[PDB]
């Protein structure tokens, strides 16, 4: 039974190492969510600092890949950082070679191709991570593209990742079934973040303090993460209506 | 254009006696019409009762002597502290010099 | 490390056989039968396509018979994809020889080169061998008309008539019975088709299940012509010989 | 399977230990060192009477002052001999002198452990390296595939080794002559050999300061065999 | 590159891959070598399971390495081509650098060295081939006959056989070949070579190949009819 | 580090089977149905856009891909494997042909190059075979229209019409009854939609179906005017609206 | 058990069995003792023979004028490692006109041995080394294990029955450290230490091997009748 | 080296090559054979830079001899000449080209025809009835243009060759120490020992 | 089963058992800690005295990287040294190209990526060390801890080795009782105490205390070893607290 140890086909036509890499994805027990506004793309993720000895400012699964592209990871931090460093290098090389900023979907495809190679070549293992790339693309507008250990990737209206992804997914599905549009009809990104947090609260059934969340926002020509105090202001506005 | 060679002057002299030998050399080091040092040793005790001097371009001379001294050290390690005879040292030095047949040590050597 | 997963494709059995070569030959025994018959005035190549469909585009299809140059052709038995790798190498070797010596490559020299490549995969590299057996049909001015075969072991031999693929035991017996040295091409054509008709696993032998080719000096004066038969031409020769 | 450079739980390299078993199956080779010279002798062991025995070359010249006998997978020895000859002559080129027997032996033994996943396995042959130099005089070395080499006053290797070594234990003393050593090798070879010893299935050689390394003629050895038979019948 | 050590020692001190290569030689067709007073003859078996063969173009069992040296073999056919090619290249390489053709002993030593190298090199398996190398040294009238095997050992033989049922024909040669008086003529040498193969071959038709090599690059292969005359004469004497 | 898997991972078993190729074909069997039909004046290739989530934008995932202006491709099996094959197929069309001869390769030769790449993954060291079967439709001046299937082994066959994946056995039977040598392109599209409806469970419309054709030259899709000999690509992907229009006449 | 096939595999308890098996080869090896004072450092080694006709395998190797070691285990591996030390000592002299510090020599050996314990294909070194030397910070003694662990000590012993000599040195610690400016008495303490590891056999003239280095003493080895003084 | 001539007659090819070898101002040898037998019915003469000539010739010889043994067959003169041309055309763009000009005289046993090929160091091949390299043609071609017929006997070819050498000996400043003449025909290669 | 026999193989859980086995080697090692203070960091380690023959203060365990970073580790000591050698190469190339000394977070990722790389292939073994490291840069003080998996985070206090639980408990008290912060000299005293308290898990053999520190005020942002009077002062403070 060595067909379960390396990335070769089982008799059923399956790659067990890829399937087990998907299971490593949920090892952190963190849930993430991404939605699109008119002018922005928002990504939120649960933040859990179990140890009091940790410096909470260094605990993060959201990465600034380029000025325009942000990336949230679902999976262990070593693989997450491996993917982050590679994506940063690829984004920079692209700009140097082709004279313009690497689009979000193109980076996703590139990282997905790298993931595919690990599923075909034996000496390389898959990374046990799911990568969600976000930006406000200059051609396509607000963009969410997600990559997994199988080498699969696709664009999204909105998306969710983690142990309780299904609950969040259905919650979002039901909202877009009502509104009948592919985005959150809202002007400011502040209110789009408030929407994202509100719908995560409803789906998971848990309340959040300022230190329980982690937020990333993509606007035209820049991606940035919110501080604890920026999130607190967001939580206050939710409670006051 | 860069010239990797130079001339540090000096003169050396070796004479073989019946049961002794001498190797002499002046201690002056020069470039062009200037004196670098009035006392810069040029003849060296290399071990195993062998003395050596590489005259001409000092940098190449120092490198060769340094390499031969090293060759004596490794001759002891590899051959059970055997004494390196003068005839064996001479042959060894020929191969040290010919290693740079196409970028020579610009020196006239006496042991 | 990686050693754990190595099949070791290039080793002897205790009996002194090469495992992978033997298993590759087992693969080839399930492939469509290919027959070669050499006559005094030409060579015949016949081969059976494997369980086809009505929706297969036959006239543009090629799975059995391939052209190496103007003088030499091959019939294939085994993995088609493996065979095409080798065929393209053989085509290049023939052109290299022509560029070097300004003469068409002798048949045996081309055969030896391909057979040497196959041999290499059985002795070094740790890769699986090519699951292919060839029948070479060719002509040169030294030995005239020649038939050769090569298999995954890289061993090659010359023949007057030979079969590869499925039912070679039965096919070789039938050829050995009816073959004669003073035979001609038209007779050899008939023998090849009759042998396939009796050895085939199909219910009946039809034009759409066959590939056919001849190498004749039946070209205007001292020169050689290769004829890869078209579907309609295979249908005609089947009626002529009285099989359909 | 398992690594080629793997240690056993006892702290030994599996492959080196297994190569030693191959050497035990090899034909017998004996060396005896004296103050008048070193004698090397071997069992030829032809597999058939049609095999021309004089083509069996299990005693070999490395330099004028160094000889070598082999036992085990003798085909493996050819590259070792080639390296030894090259090392001996190369040192003569660099230093205008003969190379020390120990230094030559050390150079050969440096090849031994150059195996892994370099060559794919250890050598399956042991060597008796005999010679003379000005510093340490007449010497006999036993070079194994482990990379280890011991100096010996007398040594036997091959299938009849432990029986021969026990005999060499009793017979050797520091005042042996060359003639006495010759007869002693013949005596012990005759004892451990399957077939009856003669000039065609056994070979002698020696290394002296004056004449250097010499392989003995079949006519010369035949006389030493006849001299042996008579002196054993003398008591 | 593929570096895997395929030929390795076993607990009992055997290299199984080298020994299994000898089993491939045992499977191969019988080859025999007999040297007379002024010649050497190489005999080879052709298995008659393969008829409808084209004997003009089929690779002959005996191969010329140079104008004065020949090589026959038993074992894997494809493997033998690689040794023959290397040998032929070395023969021309020796003529080019030393200005003399190879001695038979030198050529044998080279081929045996190649076989040995493939028993302790990574990623390769041993040659499943044993060879008989015969010929005459330049400006020498003494016959030469050598044998090699997968392990890489080689030796000189007055007469030798290799391949399937080689045990039987070696038995025949050991009692029939006299060293004090070897086959004085070509006829006697060929006759003894054919006789030895008739112990094993089956039919004396197209199953026996004979190649005579004489001094000064005089090499010829006998035809079917010439060999058939030896086969006829042998059995007619046997009916008594 | 270093790739130490320099040995084959696909090997012959005692029965003569190449396991990894067979297992790759099994992966293709599990894959979504795709098909191809050849007409007199064109070729059509089609498949189902099996969306993994309704939140996912299935327009961004392209199962039918342009390889050259006159050649297109569709697959069944593992999507990621297909994606990288398309990337390599597009590149090899330039490096091994267009940069040499100054024109795009004919269908059969591009197929041959793709087949070679897939064969090498079946024999080279430290790799598994591609888990896809490709259907490649194309046109060129001297061969006309053509349709090819390419399997994980590297073997390729020309077809008049065929299907691969989930419901291929049923679909091939359906095509045998409907296909003839006098079909016009619109008739082939109609048959493609009928055949594909049988294998689809859920929604069946322009947004859940991906369909492209190799047909007439499209000068409107060229992007420039002024060169008479350049008349535009023959490959065209049908829009969501164009599919739905033909579903009313179904 | 299942985790001892190669050096690249941890066991479930976090052990490296191939390294532990290499460590076992040292225990089979002949005993050797190391000890130092503030002025000198001494190596004492019990040499082993194959039989009565054979020579006694050399245990001590010189690396530089101011540094050398003694070995226990696979002798060829000691030759490889000592050769490396010779080169490193030599690189320090030729480039920096600087005698290599004994502590830095230990760090280099540690790092060389470590690479063999983390990579596939290779194997750990099957030898233990005792390095003595005199540098700018005085006399030094190091113990090298092929796991990579190098330890600076006042005194130690490795090989078969080495525990007896190690206990003796642990008692004598306060005495032999004070033996300054007296090479003969320091050697006596080393010979008396190695004697605690002997059974059946005793120290003979071609059995014993001693080495010393110090303030105005280059690394020199004593064998044969040169050690009869200490028997 | 200096002068190499070639002439193809009815049933043979005749190659004439100078005997002189010069180092500095001194003639070291006056009996040098500037030729190599490539196969029993193929002969190659050569001229060019010192050392390169023999090296190249012997390298070609080894390759053709290797081919002969492998196939048990003699390559045609045309095939050999094409192999030689390729080796020179390969050589001219090398780091250090081989500065060798050759004439290849052979008898094709299949076609029963003599054949003469002239190839220079660039890899410029031409089949000719008569040929030369260097300055040799400047003196000799006018005689050959006048006297040459294709139906000439071997004896007539030798007489016309003598006239060419006499003209060279009269009008060339260099003393080339006469020529060694060799004939290539159906029976093989032989040397004319008196010329 | 068989998933734990090879590195870089995912078990059906999604775990790399070979990395988890490397952690067992870390847990087997001696105790080492790190404390983040007001303007710097303090490192301390337990050195087991196996024998009287060990020369005191000679077998130094804590290692410096560049001139501003300190590294300490528990587990397989050679593996730790290998990691520091790489760290020194990374820090050198950073300074070569960018001029400024390597920032601590930047340095932490360099080690992290390198350790993580040894979980990607079966041809290499994971590191048998957890490494505590840190120092002072332009943005102030930073303390990090790096596991065999390549996982690392920033810390207020950090501990690893056989006595990590005991140490962690003591570190948690300091964080609670000093929200405003701890001074550099206080951190040295506390570091000594914690190692002494953590020595109850290795109580068979006696030990030697080793401390180092980087502080903006006390060491000018350079890594230095605590020596002489300041070391003895910390030992006395530690001994007073256990009694
Ligand atoms: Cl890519
Ligand atoms: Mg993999
Ligand atoms: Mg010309």
């Amino acid at each position: 039974g060595y067909d379960r140890h390396i990335t070769i086909f089982s008799p059923e036509g399956r790659l067990y190492q890829v399937e087990y890499a998907f299971k490593a994805t949920n090892q952190t027990n963190i849930n993430s969510l991404a939605v699109r506004g008119k002018d922005c793309t928002v990504v939120i993720s649960q933040k859990k600092v179990p140890d009091k000895l940790l410096d909470p400012t260094t605990v993060s699964y959201i990465f600034c890949i380029s000025r325009t592209i942000g990336m949230v990871v679902n999976g262990p931090i070593p693989d997450a950082r491996n993917a982050a460093l590679r994506a940063k290098a690829e984004a920079a090389e692209f700009r140097y070679k082709y004279g313009y900023d690497m689009p979000c979907d193109v980076l996703a495809k590139r990282m997905a191709n790298l993931s595919q190679i690990y599923t075909q070549r034996a000496y390389m293992r898959p990374l046990g991570v799911i990568l969600t790339f976000v930006s406000v693309d200059e051609e396509l507008g607000p963009s969410i593209y997600k990559t997994d250990p199988a080498g699969y990737y696709v664009g999204y209206k909105a998306t969710a990742t983690g142990p309780k992804q299904q609950e969040i997914t259905t919650n979002l599905e039901n909202h877009f079934k009502k509104s009948k549009i592919d985005h959150i009809n809202e002007e400011s990104w502040e209110k789009v973040v408030e929407f994202a947090i509100t719908h995560m609260i409803d789906a998971l059934g848990t309340e959040f303090s300022k230190n329980d969340l982690e937020v990333g926002v993509a606007t035209k020509d820049k991606f940035f993460t919110l501080s604890a105090e920026n999130i607190e202001e967001r939580l206050v506005a939710i409670a006051e209506q | 254009q860069f010239n990797p060679y130079g001339d540090n002057g000096g003169t050396i002299l070796g004479i073989a006696g019946e049961d002794f030998a001498v190797l002499a050399g002046d201690t002056r080091n020069i470039t062009d019409y200037s004196i670098n040092s009035r006392y810069e040793p040029k003849v060296f005790d290399c071990g195993d009762n062998i003395v050596m001097s590489a005259n001409g371009f000092a940098a190449d001379g120092d490198a060769l002597v340094k390499r031969f001294k090293n060759s004596v050290k490794w001759y002891h390690f590899d051959h059970n502290d055997k004494k390196l005879s003068i005839n064996s040292a001479a042959r060894n030095i020929q191969h040290l010099l010919y290693s740079r047949r196409f970028f020579p040590y610009y020196v006239y050597n006496i042991i | 490390g990686s050693r754990r997963y190595d099949s070791r494709t290039t080793i002897f059995s205790p009996e002194g056989r090469l495992y992978q070569v033997e298993y590759a030959l087992e693969s080839i025994s399930h492939a469509g039968t290919a027959i070669g018959i050499m006559a005094s005035d030409g060579i015949v190549l016949a081969a059976e396509r494997k369980v086809t469909s009505t929706l297969l585009e036959q006239d543009t299809s090629t799975e059995k018979l391939y052209k190496l140059n103007d003088k030499i052709a091959v019939a294939v038995a085994g993995l088609t994809a493996d065979a095409e790798i080798l065929i393209n190498t053989a085509r290049i070797h023939a052109q290299n020889y022509l560029k070097t010596y300004n003469e068409d490559i002798p048949v045996e020299i081309l055969v030896r080169r391909l057979s040497d490549i196959k041999q290499g995969y059985t002795q070094h590299g740790g890769l699986r061998p090519f699951g292919v057996s060839f029948i070479y049909a060719g002509y040169d001015d030294r030995y005239g008309y020649q038939l050769y075969t090569s298999n995954p072991s890289g061993n090659y031999t010359g023949w007057k008539a030979i079969s590869v693929g499925a039912n070679t035991s039965a096919a070789q017996t039938l050829l050995q019975m009816d073959y004669k040295d003073d035979m001609k091409v038209d007779d050899a054509i008939e023998l090849a088709l009759k042998t396939l008709s009796k050895t085939t696993d199909s219910s009946a032998l039809t034009y759409d299940r066959l590939e056919f080719a001849t190498i004749r000096k039946g070209a205007n004066d001292g020169e050689v012509y290769q004829k890869i038969f078209k579907p309609q031409e295979i249908k005609d020769i089947l009626v002529k010989t009285g099989i359909t | 399977d398992r690594g080629v450079s793997t240690f056993s739980p006892e702290g030994r390299l599996f492959q080196v230990e297994y190569s030693l078993e191959a050497i035990k199956l090899g034909s017998t080779a004996i060396g005896i060192a004296t103050k008048e010279g070193v004698v090397l002798g071997v069992e030829k062991r032809a597999t058939s009477p049609l095999l021309e025995s004089d083509s069996i070359e299990k005693i070999v010249e490395i330099d004028r002052h160094i000889g070598c006998a082999m036992s085990g997978l003798t085909a493996d020895a050819r590259s070792m001999i080639e390296h030894a000859r090259t090392a001996a002559v190369t040192h003569n080129l660099y230093y205008d002198e003969d190379i020390n027997v120990e230094s030559l032996t050390q150079s050969v033994c440096d090849l031994a452990l150059r195996f892994g996943e370099l060559m794919s396995r250890p050598f399956g042959v042991a060597l008796l390296i005999a010679g003379h130099d000005a510093d340490d005089g007449y010497q006999l070395f036993h070079a194994e595939p482990s990379g280890t080499f011991y100096r010996y006053n007398a040594k036997a290797i091959g299938s009849g080794s432990e029986g021969a070594q026990a005999e060499l234990l009793n017979e050797w003393h520091s005042s042996l002559t060359l003639k006495e050593a010759e007869l002693l090798v013949l005596k012990i070879l005759k004892q451990v050999m399957e077939e009856k010893l003669d000039e065609n299935n056994a070979q002698l050689s020696c290394i002296t300061k004056q004449d250097g390394f010499k392989i003995y003629d079949n006519e010369k050895t035949a006389e030493l065999i006849k001299e042996l038979k008579e002196k054993e019948a003398a008591e | 590159g593929y570096d895997r050590a395929l030929s390795i020692f076993s607990p009992d001190g055997h290299i199984f891959q080298v020994e299994y290569a000898l089993e491939a030689v045992k499977r191969g067709t019988c080859a025999v070598g007999v040297k007379g007073k002024n010649c050497v003859v190489l005999g080879c078996e052709r298995r008659s399971t393969l008829k409808l063969q084209d004997t003009r173009i089929t690779p002959s069992k005996v191969s010329k390495i140079d104008s004065h040296v020949v090589l026959s073999f038993s074992g894997l056919n494809a493997d033998s081509r690689i040794l023959i090619e290397k040998a032929r290249v070395e023969a021309q390489s020796h003529r080019l650098t030393l200005e003399d053709p190879v001695t038979v002993e030198y050529l044998t030593r080279y081929v045996a060295g190649v076989q040995q190298r493939y028993t302790q090199s990574g990623g390769v398996r041993p040659f499943g081939v044993s060879t008989l190398i015969a010929g005459f040294d330049p400006r020498d009238d003494e016959p030469k006959l050598y044998q090699t095997e997968p392990s890489g050992i080689y030796s000189s033989w007055s007469a030798q056989t290799i391949g399937r049922n080689s045990k039987t024909v070696r038995e025949f040669l050991e009692k029939n070949y006299d060293r004090k008086e070897p086959p004085a003529t070509v006829e006697e040498c060929v006759k003894l070579t054919v006789r030895s193969l008739l112990e094993v071959v089956q039919t004396g038709a197209k199953n026996i190949e004979i190649t005579v090599v004489k001094p000064d690059s005089d090499i010829v292969a006998l035809s079917s009819e010439e060999i058939n005359q030896y086969v006829t004469q042998i059995e007619q004497e046997k009916q008594e | 580090m270093t790739d130490r898997y320099s040995f084959s991972l696909t090997t012959f078993s005692p029965s003569g089977k190449l396991g990894q190729i067979d297992y790759a074909l099994t992966a293709v069997k599990q894959g979504v149905t795709s098909l191809g039909i050849k007409a007199t004046n064109g070729v059509v290739i089609a498949t189902e856009k099996k969306s993994s989530s309704p939140l996912a934008m299935s327009e961004t995932l392209s199962k039918v891909s342009l390889l050259t202006p006159d050649i297109g491709a569709v697959y069944s099996g593992m999507g990621p494997d297909y994606r990288v094959l398309v990337d390599k197929s597009r590149k090899v069309a330039h490096t091994s042909y267009k940069r040499i001869y100054g024109e795009y390769p004919p269908t059969k030769l591009l197929v041959s190059e793709v087949a070679k790449i897939m064969q090498e993954a079946t024999q080279s060291g430290g790799v598994r075979p591609f888990g896809v079967s490709l259907l490649i439709a194309g046109h060129d001046e001297f061969n006309g229209f053509s349709l090819y299937q390419v399997d994980p082994s590297g073997s390729y066959f020309p077809w008049k019409a065929t299907a691969i994946g989930k419901g291929s056995v049923a679909a091939k039977t359906f095509l045998e009854k409907r296909w003839n040598d006098e079909l016009e392109l619109e008739d082939a599209i109609h048959i493609a939609l009928l055949t594909l409806k049988e294998s689809v469970e859920g929604e069946f419309n322009g947004d859940t179906i991906e369909l492209a054709i190799i047909g007439d030259e499209n000068p409107d899709l060229l992007g420039y005017t002024g060169i008479p000999t350049d008349k535009g690509p023959r490959f065209r992907k049908l829009t969501s609206q164009e599919i739905n229009d033909r579903l009313e006449a179904l | 058990n299942n985790y001892d096939g190669d050096t690249v595999t941890f066991s479930p308890t976090g052990r490296l069995f191939q390294v532990e098996y290499a460590l076992e080869a040292i225990k089979q090896g002949s005993v050797t003792v190391g000890l130092r004072s503030n002025t000198h450092a001494v190596l004492v080694a019990l040499k082993r023979n194959a039989d009565e006709l054979s020579s006694y395998q050399k245990k001590i190797i010189k690396c530089d004028e101011h540094m050398g070691l003694s070995l226990a285990g696979l002798a060829p591996d000691a030759r490889v490692l000592s050769n490396y030390l010779r080169q490193q000592c030599n690189y320090s002299s030729l480039v920096f006109n600087r005698k290599l510090a004994v502590e830095r020599a230990g760090h280099l050996l540690c790092d060389k041995a470590q690479k063999n314990t983390q990579s596939y294909g290779g194997r750990p070194y099957g030898v233990g080394l005792l390095i003595i030397g005199y540098d700018k910070s005085g006399a030094h003694l190091l113990e090298f294990q092929p796991s990579g662990n190098v330890t600076e000590l006042y005194g130690t012993a490795i090989g078969a029955r080495s525990q007896g000599a190690k206990t003796y040195l642990e008692r004598t610690l306060d005495t032999f450290i004070k033996i300054d400016g007296n090479p003969d008495e320091l050697i006596k303490a080393g010979v008396e230490a190695i004697s605690q590891s002997l059974r059946d056999e005793s120290l003979t003239v071609d059995n014993l091997s001693i080495a010393i280095v110090g303030k105005d003493t280059p690394f020199t080895i004593y064998d044969g009748e040169a050690v009869a003084k200490y028997i | 080296m200096d002068i190499i001539l070639g002439i193809r007659v009815q049933d043979s090819v005749i190659l004439a090559s100078s005997k002189a070898v010069t180092r500095g101002i001194s003639v070291l040898k006056d009996s040098d054979d500037k030729t190599r037998q490539l196969s029993p019915h193929t002969l190659m003469s050569f001229a060019g830079e010192a050392g390169d000539t023999v090296q190249f010739a012997e390298y070609i010889q080894a390759n053709i001899q290797l081919y002969s043994i492998r196939e048990d067959y003699e390559l045609s003169p045309q095939a050999v000449s094409s192999f030689v041309r390729q080796e020179l055309a390969k050589s001219i763009r090398s780091r250090r080209p081989y500065q060798v000009n050759v004439l290849i005289g052979g008898y094709d046993k299949k076609k029963n025809k003599p054949e003469l090929y002239q190839i220079d160091y660039l890899g410029t091949k031409v089949e000719l009835p008569y040929g030369a390299h260097g300055y040799s043609g400047f003196y000799t071609f006018s005689l050959l243009d006048h006297h040459y017929r294709p139906d000439m006997t071997t004896e007539e070819g030798l007489d016309l060759l003598k006239l060419c050498v006499q003209e060279l000996e009269k009008r060339m400043p260099m003393d080339f120490k006469g020529v060694i003449v060799k004939i290539v025909d159906k029976d093989g290669i032989r040397q004319v020992d008196d010329f | 089963t068989g998933y734990d026999l090879s590195n870089s193989v995912f078990s059906p859980d999604g775990r790399n058992f070979q990395v988890e086995y490397a952690v067992k080697a870390v847990e087997n090692g001696t105790t080492s800690i790190g404390i983040k203070c007001n303007d710097g960091v303090v490192f301390a380690v337990e050195k087991l005295i196996t024998s009287k023959l060990l020369v005191p203060q000679k077998n130094v365990k804590i290692q410096v990287v560049d001139r501003h970073i300190g590294c300490v580790y528990s587990g397989l000591i050679p593996d730790g040294r290998h990691l520091v050698n790489r760290g020194r190469e990374e820090a050198a190339s950073f300074k070569k190209l960018y001029k400024t000394p390597i920032p601590i977070p930047a340095f932490a990722d360099r080690l992290g990526q390198y350790v993580q790389a040894h979980t990607l292939y079966n041809s290499v073994r994971p590191f048998g060390v957890s490494t505590i490291f840190g120092g002072v840069d332009k943005n102030g003080a930073h303390l990090y801890m790096l596991e065999p998996s390549g996982s690392y985070w920033g810390y207020k206090g950090a501990a690893t080795g056989k006595g990590r639980q005991s140490a962690k408990a003591e570190l948690e008290k300091l964080v609670d009782h000093h929200p405003e912060g701890l001074s550099a000299r206080e951190a040295v005293k506390q570091a000594a105490k914690i190692i002494y308290l953590a020595h109850e898990d290795n109580k068979e053999k006696d030990f030697e205390l080793e401390i180092s520190w980087c502080s903006l005020s006390e060491t000018n942002g350079l890594h230095k070893f605590v020596k002489g009077d300041l070391l003895q002062e910390a030992i006395d403070f530690a001994q007073k607290e256990i009694n």
